[PDB]
């Protein structure tokens, strides 16, 4: 019936380099193809409508090509304000179906994450379960490993990881790891440590907090 | 929607989107949720008698802005094109 | 100036009918345009329910048959989308958008998060992820709010009521074992600004009536 493909899918690319995101239609007629840019957590914004024609307020950096089915979104010089997910569209039928979404990530240099550790709040002790949080800030290659050391012991299954998207200021990532404890097992240990390994770090970063001064 | 390219070579005298005709200059003329949206008569400089009765196509854009009920939600012509356009692009203007 | 905004309940049981209302604050609704509903599942593409023209038409997107309905009021600019008999796959961000003929969507509104399940609204608990002088990285420190045990996904976290937005990081909500969600939003500030500039986090839970203005201070 209807189908719509965006080829590059994940796409890394550096700042100030040509980027081509090839679309396709699987429909013999899709002269009217629109290009949208959806920032993480925001609504989609119009960039291009009807193949080539740029929409009002859109920088002339973005451009479109293609006639039959193979369409092409070109950026002449990528900038860190472009790390949004780029979607297609068609108009020739009742459903204006979109594409699968080509995620564009800027391929900047490698930066070491900054690591912070935060003890559970005195308030959550009343709630009957505590949570420690590990923060990794401003690191480019998404890849990073976080491990939890309690009395120099590795535990698994009690920690959750969530990762942000590339911010437009410097095209870096942030990660938060939460360690959930009950009140029974939280108070019997003295030191809690976060071990962070990244490809930009020569040695793993250790951030630890102990009791007493808390 | 279909293949109708064998009329662009017509110079002298329907559920799809565009009616491509960029090579027709002189005429004498002796659901509906997805309909035609572009009358492609870019190079049309001599209509002779007006005789224009095309109305209520429900999606036909850039017909009110062409100086010789069709589409009420339409994109603007190119500002370089100064508001006389058969389409959204610079090469879609009119001369009369 | 055209602006669209949506309102409605957060959760919907698979037995009831979810209702959403889009209003155009730009007063740009004429007997001209098409206004449509668009769905985004988390980490998926964009579906499209249907539109309502100036006259008004029946349901669209044959996949959403006998489930998507659209209504019009013309008094206070309300377009109500009803999807009946939700089947738990509608946990998505919903957008009301404008239309046309060439450039299909213009303003998109803002979008509301709807999660379909039988669980009840739980409401957010906010705890201060306090800074300290030993774990800080030199002249830069971090401070945050950890929101916990809320099932309705849409939670709006702001810092100083939008006074500072640079350096704020609101991680996506994590789905705990017991059905509920939680997240942390942390802002990185200079180390001299910890005790002089007062940091309060704005945690708003639209499905409930919970608005927590919780102050983050260093532990005593």
């Amino acid at each position: 019936d209807i189908q719509m493909t965006q080829s590059p899918s994940s796409l890394s690319a550096s700042v100030g380099d040509r980027v081509t995101i090839t679309c396709r239609a699987s429909q013999d007629i899709s002269n009217y193809l629109n290009w949208y840019q959806q920032k993480p957590g925001k609504a989609p914004k119009l960039l291009i409508y009807y193949t080539s024609i740029l929409h009002s307020g859109v920088p002339s950096r973005f451009s479109g090509s293609g006639s039959g089915t193979d369409y092409t979104f070109t950026i002449s010089s990528l900038q860190p304000e472009d790390i949004a997910t780029y979607f297609c569209q068609q108009g020739d039928t009742l459903p204006p179906t979109f594409g699968g979404g080509t995620k564009l990530e800027i391929k900047r240099t490698v930066a070491a994450p900054s690591v912070f550790i935060f003890p559970p709040s005195d308030e959550q002790l009343k709630s009957g379960t505590a949570s420690v949080v590990c923060l990794l800030n401003n690191f480019y290659p998404r890849e990073a490993k976080v491990q939890w050391k309690v009395d120099n012991a590795l535990q698994s299954g009690n920690s959750q990881e969530s990762v942000t998207e590339q911010d437009s200021k410097d095209s870096t990532y942030s990660l938060s790891s939460t360690l959930t404890l009950s009140k029974a097992d939280y108070e019997k240990h003295k030191v809690y440590a976060c071990e962070v390994t990244h490809q930009g770090l020569s040695s793993p970063v250790t951030k630890s907090f102990n009791r007493g001064e808390c | 929607n279909a293949d109708l390219s064998f009329l662009q070579w017509i110079r002298e005298v329907n559920e799809f989107s565009t009616l491509p005709l960029p090579n027709l200059r002189v005429v004498r003329g002796t659901n509906s949720s997805h309909a035609l949206r572009q009358l492609r008569l870019t190079q049309l400089t001599e209509i002779l008698s007006g005789g224009v009765y095309i109305e209520k196509n429900d999606k036909l854009c850039h017909m009110d802005t062409i100086d010789w009920d069709n589409g009420r939600s339409c994109p603007p012509c190119h500002e370089v094109c100064k508001g006389r356009c058969w389409g959204p692009g610079s090469e879609d203007c009119q001369t009369l | 100036q055209v602006q669209l905004q949506e309102s409605g309940p957060g959760l919907v049981k698979p037995s009831e009918t979810l209702s959403l209302t889009c209003t155009v604050s730009g007063y740009s609704i004429t007997s001209a345009y098409y206004w449509n509903w668009i769905r985004q599942p988390f980490g998926k593409g964009l579906e499209w329910m249907g539109y309502i023209s100036y006259d008004g038409r029946n349901n669209f997107n044959p996949s959403l048959k006998n489930r998507v309905t659209i209504s019009r009021d013309t008094s206070k600019n309300q377009f109500s989308l009803k999807l009946s008999s939700v089947t738990a796959a509608d946990t998505a961000v919903y957008y009301c958008a404008r239309d046309g003929d060439y450039d299909a969507f213009d303003y998109w509104g803002q979008g509301t998060t709807v999660t379909v399940s039988s669980a009840s609204t739980k409401g957010p608990s906010v705890f201060p992820l306090a800074p300290s002088s030993k774990s800080t990285s030199g002249g830069t420190a971090a401070l945050g709010c950890l929101v916990k045990d809320y099932f309705p996904e849409p939670v709006t976290v702001s810092w100083n009521s939008g006074a500072l937005t640079s350096g704020v990081h609101t991680f996506p909500a994590v789905l705990q074992s017991s059905g509920l969600y939680s997240l942390s939003s942390v802002v990185t500030v200079p180390s001299s600004s910890l005790g002089t500039q007062t940091y309060i986090c704005n945690v708003n839970h639209k499905p409930s009536n919970t608005k927590v203005d919780k102050k983050v201070e260093p532990k005593s």
